[PDB]
């Protein structure tokens, strides 16, 4: 997944 | 026997980030869970990573070259150092005089028995401390202290990587910086480079144990719910 | 005309359940996220909901007949009706005079503007306020309300639920246990019994509206990931 | 999974 990893990269 | 107009930029860089990351004044920590004196300071702490998480993801996006990495690769290098960035970057609030973590007063003053409230013993705990005296002994200036980290986060040698023909090229490029600010810009640093590629080294093996110490907290459902969903996803081995 | 021995432990039970799990002093909010006044009341209204969570699953626990029950159907109504339980349970804080949940002082007192710093909206809060004024209008008596909630939690008809047929047999022995109560133990309820059933219904279409709200906040990473993870497992839809 | 809920129904 990683979601919130993905969104915080911009 | 002179900074190059790239190195210099690649510095310029760097330190903005880091000064765009990093709070000497620790104020948002009172938006934190306060802390608890069961794994009482659990939460506290928790909210510190995760916190630190952020700052060193905004830091990592700065670092030249890092965003055109894949999104995979980064994902990789930022779950595997995530950890050693955050034990570098606590060493500007680390204090030799009391041992001790001071971001603050009475609350936001982390010392060791602090740290066994959140899954960790006394014992494992003994490498942290030892690592951030001699981090402190070296009195890295901050340029030195920002070209560390990025080093650190762009290891080839992280479980995940890919291109890491890529990665090792960006790190090699960072290396030569630090080599050559050391050498014309940091009087009496005749081994200061060789004795902060050993800090890396000590890096790995507190990352191993805690990767163990973490293993235990998320194997746990009442403690791994006091963690946020940014640790979780970090710390978390879902690739 | 007069409640039986197995009426009045049931009633027994429940009271002592529900003043195990809720605390009219609300000092463990000062353990939360503090409230900040981009959805800046998230962090702390998910921290309350989390801590309720816990306070229901542990008032679940002590309700008759719901230990018997598998884990599967015990998850399955704790998920569906989670929300509403807390629903439930708010109006002990709510005060008509503020119109808010009042559960301190200028931190702690929870007014309309307060939950849209949460990714709700003032319309869409209207029912849910409402549903607390005609709620605190019924002046229930404490066997009521804690009747109400086991009721609700109780209700065969959850998306999930694999032995209704015996969640409705517990719910209809409740049910027969607020009616005899009213009947017997309540002065001018002729038709208190008949409006708190309605109740339920209202917090079946507030629950939905609560479901589609938070289908938004949990796509949006940014947001989610200021969550709880027991907030994530409970709303979340991975059954 | 619902691993928090397993372990909070004791
Ligand atoms: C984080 C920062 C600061 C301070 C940083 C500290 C002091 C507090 C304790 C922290 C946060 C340590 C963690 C905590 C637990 C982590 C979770 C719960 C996820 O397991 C322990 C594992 C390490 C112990 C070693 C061992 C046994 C070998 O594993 C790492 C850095 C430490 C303050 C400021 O300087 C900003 C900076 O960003
Ligand atoms: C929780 C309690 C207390 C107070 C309870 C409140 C007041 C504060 C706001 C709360 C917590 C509402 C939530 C909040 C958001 C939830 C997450 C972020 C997960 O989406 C909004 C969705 C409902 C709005 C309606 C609508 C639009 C139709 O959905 C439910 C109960 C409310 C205090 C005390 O009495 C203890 C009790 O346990």
């Amino acid at each position: 997944r990683h979601k919130i990893l993905h969104r915080l990269l911009q | 026997h002179m900074l190059s107009d790239e190195q210099m930029q690649i510095i310029n860089s760097l330190v903005e980030a880091h000064h765009k990351t990093y709070d000497d004044s620790y104020s948002d920590f009172v938006r934190f869970r306060p802390p608890v004196r069961r794994l009482s300071m659990l939460p506290h702490l928790a909210d510190l990573v995760s916190y630190s998480i952020q700052k060193v993801i905004g830091f990592a996006k700065m670092i030249p070259g890092f965003r055109d990495l894949t999104a995979e690769d980064q994902i990789a290098l930022l779950k595997s150092s995530a950890i050693e960035i955050i034990m570098l970057r606590s060493n500007q609030s680390f204090s030799l005089e009391d041992m001790s973590w001071s971001c603050g007063g009475p609350d936001f003053k982390y010392c060791i028995n602090d740290v066994t409230k959140a899954g960790h013993t006394l014992e494992l705990l003994e490498p942290l401390v030892k690592f951030q005296v001699g981090l402190k002994k070296l009195k890295l200036h901050e340029e030195e202290h920002v070209l560390l980290m990025a080093i650190c986060l762009l290891s080839p040698d992280r479980p995940g990587v890919q291109d890491h023909v890529r990665i090792e090229a960006l790190q090699d490029r960072l290396c030569d910086v630090l080599q050559a600010y050391i050498r014309i810009q940091h009087p009496g640093g005749r081994l200061l480079y060789a004795k902060m590629i050993q800090k890396l080294a000590d890096l790995r093996s507190l990352n191993e144990e805690h990767s163990k110490q973490y293993r235990s907290l998320s194997f746990q459902p009442e403690h791994s719910m006091q963690l946020t969903p940014l640790v979780l996803e970090v710390f978390g081995s879902e690739v």
